RNA sequence: CCACAGAG
């Protein structure tokens, strides 16, 4: 659904980590295993953490009952 | 020649000394050449011509 | 002695010999004098959210117990009780409740007072133990967009509720203690929830302190682990080209070599996670072995926001002493 | 095993599956790609729509609660959302237009003389349908019903009480009519379940298990980054299940993860193991993957290394809430005035030929009897000594 | 066309009276659940939920042995676990 | 009072009891019931 | 003393279902004993059942 | 079985219970009868109690016993080159008792260097705490594998891997504990012995010992499979194709 | 005024003579219990030490301490808790001056 | 009335985009193939003879 | 699909065998108090003993 | 009352 607000494994805030991965994934067209590394994501718990993210909150909000499709 | 190459240590060749879980059978078939497979008593039928 | 080794397949050595017992001379008893005079701490970094320092001739017991008590026993503020008005986004009202019960919060949690819980819920919380925050966000569709564009943050106008909209709003006397120490999200950019024009959120979370032997969201670590100080022996002088092969064998920073030899050296073995390649090659058995100092901890304590890593520490020591006093002044009955 | 299996995986349904109101739905909260793909998963759009988390898995034998198959998780894992479910349900009901020009009603409401409703009308608005996002408690009301009698006209209640082991929480309440004009309401309860013990997770290679306990993360081992496994599972199930596949996964995993790319396990190919140790030793990490783990309740070195890394897991659908039953006393069938059958309908269970069998066998006479006839169908007779019937 | 169902239909088969109700029949005080494991526990004891002891009764009779606990028992009620759900008097 | 919203043109509007189940901006007959406004508490695990 | 105390408790007791406990130690090992291929003693088209 | 009461929704019984019930724990669904009588009551835990059925009538071996993963550990504290200090050889006594039989300390078999124990003397210890404890018993018996000795005089204690167990008065002198010695399928197995010399709740008290240690011993001592013990060596490459 | 309920002196394990015990604690777990086995294994007088917990779906930790025929049991846990303490005060001064030095 | 199956030649989601999908409030990674009959959804499933 | 034989087969033998019993005569004897074996096996020696 | 679908 959307990016866990913290890593299951050791605990690290990581939800913050998800735009700026995004970003420096988009603007700066960088590879992400440098761009995770680049968040201080240093353990791979929090790389898995974001690396495997779905954003499927984007593909639900399409069908929004509260506005004219 | 499989089983007398493993040192020890090794995780199923315990696991096969002790008795608990698993066989010699199945560490060879891991490490080595897993074997014939046989099927009813023989080896696998003619399903084509 | 004291140097848990390494091999290829096991690990030997690796537990505590100081003791009277364990030889004939019965030596190695407590002696309060020698351990303080052995015992050694050595900081060696240390940054506004982490923390990373030595200690030296401490038993593993005593560390462990200093990691344990960091991460489940020193207590924190997080958001426990969440009310709800008029949630009408995707995302549901469990999950947004867990997520802001989730973020981290900046308070000192000595300014705060354990909550009792036999006390009906009119007069549970006060003043003294409960800090509230108000997140109210409606989105709506920004009518002044550039046709051009479908990105979300530019469409709408509250499209990424986030965490920094959590306001305090302050209840009694906390307008008072609060003054220079406003209560703030650890990290304001935790994306909260997301939402679509015709949504609301609007929520009151009563926050309290807790252990994190309760929940994982009031441990004030987000890491505190140690690793023993590795330590690498060359018998065997090794020279040439197969040296710089040795030099693969480990992290960059780790073994140098001397121009005026040509010879392997070690340069550092702080930066070395022990990896054992080297313990691969049978060119280099016998001629290079691996060990870990077993009373020497290198500690990375890395906070969550709420504290600084050495207040953590020093929370955890005072609170196993704590434990200690308390268990010597109990009484023992039948 | 695993292709009967996956198909019982807990995760994302459907793009619209927030606009859809089934019979029963299974949905995950934070579902996660598969850190080694297939390109069979790549065609078929299995990586948009996942069923299944990454876990930090550590093979080795943490404590005796992981014999045959069961699994320890963590308890500071599960509290930040690992494995969080949720089971959405649906009922129905239609409002029958009789054929005597009569025909059912859903409003009805009893307040109290303070301004509250009744307890058994505390979460049901003032329409007789349960309120958007209230809770619903065991024996609470949500669809208010009252039929005619005669089929002015009177009216006999036929509510739609609510019964289950744990609250729910009503989701939507969709007000419709087909075409033969008949009013149909349907109600969503949605409730939110976490991992505990009895839970089913299965591992992409076969390997199922429960959750034999949890504990938590200060016990459980940690390497020198202070990473601490999510589920530690009992190595005997590799040797004589032969899953070779499964330390290959874990490895690859671990060697994606760090070089940051997702890594393809296709079958007959994918991505070989020697660049998964090259890409693990230029990490600094061990070259199969066995790192050095400290003992989270000795706090001392293991005396062995521990296999290390994720795994994609599954939660299946076979949770102990929908398991759990017992009967004690309860209703019974008409014709042969014994326990019900079904933990639908509070039904026993059954004591059958075999069981009767070993019963005999270890020659426990009063017991058997106790069983068969005391606790069961008992029943007193009068008999004539003249005739015998 | 749908067979009826005969005296013999009901007397035969794994359903019948003779090997459905007679030879083995659902029994009351019952309770079904998944299995974990528990190595702390004696081979001799199985571990129990709350939740099914506090459905799951046994009869007791009030004997000069037990009278205390069993005044207790019914004191705590059927919420909490040591308890009852049941009394019977023995003239009622 | 405002209690039900329409399926597809999401325009809140409240049922008199002598009506239709019947949306009045459009042809749609799928009514969803709005949220309700009372107090829900949840504990945050 | 132990020969003759070993001896004369192990004297089958009267009242046991003896029938009952053949009948279940003849049922289940077929169980547990799966299908697999036989010959009778050397010769391999003999394929006893 | 005797009832205990704990608060997790699931039943629990002891693995080494596993093997009668032919249950694994993957999802299996088992049943719960309470009978209502006296009589019955007393007649199905003196009948079909588990100590008093640790034998399967099939046959009379041990049915119940030790089951996977409390082998390997039992092999493991008993291996020839494991040796224990006084600390962690009275922690692994505390863990097996939980802290309440009291135990006495036999003389170390190394003595010189330094004060150590074998896990040998451990499992010693497990058999018979102290002196007040009855259990003494005698067995010779053979492991699963076991490699004959180097002379064909010799007798089967001076094995070379160490796959004969003997044990006089109380003591293990030789042999590593395994399903041989341990688990179910041989009359002569150390549980085995102990039921037909001091009844069942001798056997009983030794199995919860055996269970209690082997649970708390591997998490402290890390027991791990990997590919590194399936992956083959260079030569076997060569042999393998050849052949 | 104390808690009579925090720790107890199980006497059906106990030696009739005090040599030796079997306390019991209430509410704790292994970061006690180690840390106590370490010290009280430093006292030369104590010939066993050993924590268990029972059963881990209970807070509760049992700690078995024999000493020789010289002393106590409870004088050995009242040693070895106070040893703890200044073990603690040690760890914390050093500690404290460490990070005034920074 | 013939009963449409999903996604066919004849049904309202056949080359529609994911915008117009979105709008018929249906998924646009669903296989299509079954009968809507009723409210419930039902699959005729391939059948094998001689 | 053994499952099916085997049970039916445990089932047959169970109800063949339910009625023996071993006597205080240490003779095994049916339902209808007739002697199947004068002693049981020969010796009278109870297999789990 | 049947028939599917899974769990051992
Ligand atoms: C009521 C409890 C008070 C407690 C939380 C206060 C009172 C004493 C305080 C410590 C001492 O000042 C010594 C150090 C000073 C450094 O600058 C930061 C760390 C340091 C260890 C302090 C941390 C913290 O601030 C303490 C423990
Ligand atoms: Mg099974
Ligand atoms: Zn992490
Ligand atoms: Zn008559
Ligand atoms: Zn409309």
């Amino acid at each position: 659904m959307i990016v866990p607000v913290r890593c299951f494994s050791c605990g690290k805030v990581v939800g913050d980590k998800w735009e700026s991965y995004l970003n420096l994934l988009q603007e700066d067209e960088l590879d992400e295993g440098t761009a995770l590394s680049r968040l201080g994501l240093k353990r791979y718990c929090c790389r898995r953490m974001i690396l495997t993210h779905v954003d499927l909150i984007e593909k639900f909000l399409r069908y929004n009952p509260l506005e004219k499709r | 020649v499989c089983i007398n190459e493993l040192d020890n240590w090794n995780a199923p060749l315990i696991m096969a000394t002790c008795g608990s879980k698993g066989s010699t059978l199945n560490v060879s078939q891991m490490v080595a050449v897993v074997g014939q497979q046989i099927i009813s008593g023989n080896r696998v039928p003619d399903g084509f011509q | 002695s004291n140097i848990v080794g390494i091999e290829y397949n096991r690990v030997t050595n690796t537990t505590s010999t100081d003791f009277p017992g364990f030889s004939k001379d019965a030596e190695n008893e407590w002696n309060v004098e020698k351990f303080k005079k052995d015992f050694e701490v050595n900081i060696s970094s240390l940054d506004a959210r982490e923390a990373n320092f030595d200690l030296i001739n401490i038993d593993t017991s005593i560390a462990n117990a200093f990691r344990r008590i960091m991460i489940s026993e020193v207590p924190s503020v997080a958001a426990e009780y969440v009310y709800f008005f008029n949630n009408t986004s995707v995302i549901q009202d469990e999950v947004l409740a867990h997520r802001i019960g989730l973020v981290p919060l900046k308070v000192d949690p000595d300014m705060l007072t354990w909550v009792d819980s036999n006390l009906p819920d009119d007069e549970k919380f006060t003043d003294e133990n409960t800090i509230v925050l108000s997140l109210n966000v409606k989105c709506t569709r920004n009518p002044d967009a550039p046709k051009g564009s479908t990105d979300p943050k530019e469409l709408y106008n509250n499209a990424h509720v986030y965490a920094r909209d959590l306001k305090f709003e302050p209840q009694g006397r906390q307008s008072t203690t609060f003054a220079d120490c406003p209560v703030v999200p650890a990290d304001p950019d935790i994306l909260l929830a997301k939402l679509r024009p015709g949504q609301e959120i609007s929520l009151k979370a009563h926050c309290i302190l807790g252990i994190g032997g309760d929940h994982a969201k009031f441990s004030p670590v987000s890491t505190a682990s140690y690793r023993l100080l590795p330590q690498i022996n060359i018998l065997q002088p090794i020279k040439g080209e197969s040296a710089r092969r040795f030099q693969k064998c480990f992290p960059p920073g780790v073994i140098g070599i001397d121009e005026g030899s040509d010879e392997a050296y070690v340069k550092d073995a702080r930066k070395d996670t022990v990896s054992r390649e080297v313990l691969r090659y049978e060119e280099f058995a016998d001629k290079v072995k691996l060990g870990r100092v077993r009373n020497h901890f290198i500690f990375n304590v890395e906070s969550a926001g709420a504290m600084t890593p050495e207040e953590i520490f020093f929370k955890s020591v005072r609170i196993l002493k704590n434990k200690a006093e308390y268990l010597k002044n109990c009484p023992i009955t039948q | 095993y695993q292709c009967a299996m996956g198909k019982q995986a807990i995760g994302a349904i459907a793009y619209n599956q927030f606009k859809r109101i089934d019979t029963l739905l299974y949905l995950m909260t934070y579902p996660q790609q598969p850190m080694v793909k297939t390109k069979t998963i790549e065609l078929i759009d299995y990586d948009k729509l996942p069923a299944g988390q990454n876990a930090t898995v550590a093979v080795m034998s943490y404590s005796g609660y992981d014999i045959e198959d069961a699994l320890v998780l963590n308890k500071s894992s599960i509290d930040r959302g690992f494995g969080r479910c949720e089971t959405r349900r649906k009922t129905t009901t239609v409002l029958k237009r009789y054929a005597n020009h009569t025909q059912d009603i859903i409003g009805g409401m009893r307040v109290d003389e303070n301004g509250d409703p009744i307890w058994q009308h505390q979460s049901l608005g003032p329409d007789g349908l349960g309120e958007v996002g209230m809770k619903v408690q065991s024996g609470q009301i949500y669809i208010n019903k009252s039929v005619p009698t005669n089929s002015q006209t009177q009216y006999r209640e036929a509510p739609v009480i609510y019964r289950g082991p744990e609250p729910s929480h009503i989701d939507q309440v969709m007000m419709s009519v087909s075409d033969n004009d008949q009013a149909l309401i349907k109600v969503l309860l949605r409730q939110n379940r976490r991992p505990e013990l009895g839970d089913k997770f299965s591992s992409r290679h076969g390997q199922k298990g429960v959750c034999g306990i949890i504990v938590k993360q200060e016990d459980m081992p940690f390497n020198d980054q202070g990473i601490v496994p999510d589920i530690i599972m009992n190595p005997h199930g590799f040797p004589s299940r032969m899953t070779v596949g499964k330390m290959i996964e874990l490895i690859s995993g671990k060697a994606g993860v760090l070089n940051g790319t997702l890594e393809y396990g296709t079958c007959f190919g994918g991505s070989k193991l020697e660049d998964m140790s090259k890409i693990l030793v230029d990490q600094g990490f061990n070259y199969s993957g066995k790192d050095m783990l400290y003992s989270g309740i000795t706090g001392e070195c293991l005396q062995a290394y521990i296999f290390f890394g994720p795994i994609y897991y599954q939660k299946l659908k076979h949770m102990v809430l929908d398991k759990m039953h017992a009967r004690a006393r309860g209703p019974r069938a008409v014709l042969t005035r014994q326990p019900t059958e079904g933990r639908s309908r509070d039904g026993g269970l059954r004591l059958g030929e075999m069981e009767r069998d070993c019963v005999i066998a270890y020659g426990a006479s009063q017991l058997l009897l106790e069983r068969l006839m005391i606790s069961s169908d008992a029943f007193e007779v009068d008999v004539c000594d003249k005739c015998g019937l | 066309v749908k067979p009826i169902r005969g005296f013999c239909q009901r007397l035969k088969g794994k359903q019948g009276r003779f090997r459905g109700n007679l030879s083995g029949k659902r029994v009351d005080f019952s309770g079904r659940t998944v299995i974990s494991p528990d190595p702390n526990l004696s081979i001799d004891e199985v571990a129990v939920p709350d939740r099914v002891a506090k459905v799951l009764t046994y009869p007791e009779k009030v004997t000069r042995y037990n009278r205390h606990k069993l005044q207790e028992l019914i004191v705590n009620g059927p919420n909490v676990h040591p308890g009852a759900n049941y009394l019977l008097k023995r003239n009622e | 009072t405002l209690k039900y919203i329409c399926a597809e043109c999401s325009s809140k509007l409240s049922l008199s009891r002598t009506d239709a189940v019947r949306c009045k901006d459009c042809g749609h007959r799928i009514l969803l019931k709005a949220r309700t406004k009372r107090l829900v508490q949840f504990e945050a695990r | 003393e132990i020969a003759l105390f070993k001896y004369r408790k192990a004297r089958l007791e009267p009242g046991t279902a003896i029938g009952a406990i053949g009948a279940q130690s003849i049922g289940e090992p077929g169980t547990q004993m799966t299908l697999k291929t036989f010959h009778f003693a050397g010769v391999a088209s003999m394929n006893v059942t | 079985h005797y009832a205990k009461i704990r608060p997790w929704r699931t039943f629990r019984l002891n693995e080494c219970v596993c093997t009668p019930y032919n249950a694994d724990f993957d999802g299996d669904e088992m049943n719960l009868h309470v009978p209502q009588t006296e009589e019955a009551r007393a007649e199905a835990i003196n009948l079909m109690g588990v100590k008093n059925n640790l034998l399967t009538p099939k046959s009379g071996e041990p049915i119940i016993a030790a089951t996977q993963d409390f082998i390997t550990g039992s092999y493991l504290i008993s291996h020839k080159d494991s040796f224990y200090d006084r600390a962690t050889l009275t922690q692994l006594l505390s863990m097996m008792s939980d802290g309440i039989e009291h135990f006495d300390i036999p003389p170390p078999a190394i003595m010189k260097p330094y004060y150590l124990w074998t896990g040998k003397q451990v499992f010693s210890l497990l058999i018979k705490p102290n002196h007040n404890s009855p259990v003494v018993i005698n067995l010779d018996a053979k492991n699963k594998v076991f490699v004959p000795p180097k002379s064909k005089s010799l007798p089967n204690e001076m094995s070379q891997n160490d796959g004969f167990v003997i044990i006089r008065g109380s003591q293990i002198l030789s042999g590593v504990m395994d399903k041989s010695v341990l688990g179910d399928g041989k009359k002569h197995s150390v549980f085995y012995t102990i039921l037909r010399d001091y009844g069942p709740q001798e056997a009983a008290n030794a199995m919860n010992r055996m269970a209690k240690l082997c649970a708390r011993f591997l998490g402290n001592r890390g027991f791990s499979i990997g590919i590194n013990d399936v992956t083959p060596a260079d030569d076997l490459k060569q042999k393998k194709e050849e052949l | 005024e104390p808690d009579r309920e925090k720790i107890k002196l199980l006497t059906q394990a106990t030696s009739e003579d005090g040599t030796s015990a079997s306390f019991q604690i209430v509410e704790e777990d292994h970061t006690l219990g180690n840390a106590l086995r370490y010290v009280i294994m430093k006292n030369p007088d104590v010939e066993f030490c050993g924590y268990s917990i029972p059963h881990p779906s209970e807070n509760l930790l049992n700690i078995r301490i024999q000493t020789y025929g010289e002393t106590t049991a409870v004088d050995a846990l009242q040693k070895g808790l106070k040893d703890l303490m200044d073990l603690c005060d040690v760890v914390e001064s050093k500690f404290t001056e460490k990070i005034k030095s920074m | 009335r013939m009963p449409i199956m999903l996604r066919s030649n004849k049904c309202i989601l056949y080359d529609a985009d994911e915008s117009k999908m979105a709008k018929l409030n249906e998924c646009p990674l669903d296989p299509g193939g079954y009968f809507i009959v009723n409210g419930t959804e039902k699959v005729i499933l391939v059948q094998e003879q001689l | 699909v053994k499952t099916a034989e085997t049970g039916y087969m445990s089932r047959r033998l169970m109800k063949s065998l339910e009625d023996l019993s071993c006597q205080y005569d240490n003779t095994v004897r049916t339902s209808a108090n007739g002697i199947v074996q004068f002693t049981y096996g020969g010796d009278g020696l109870d297999p789990l003993e």
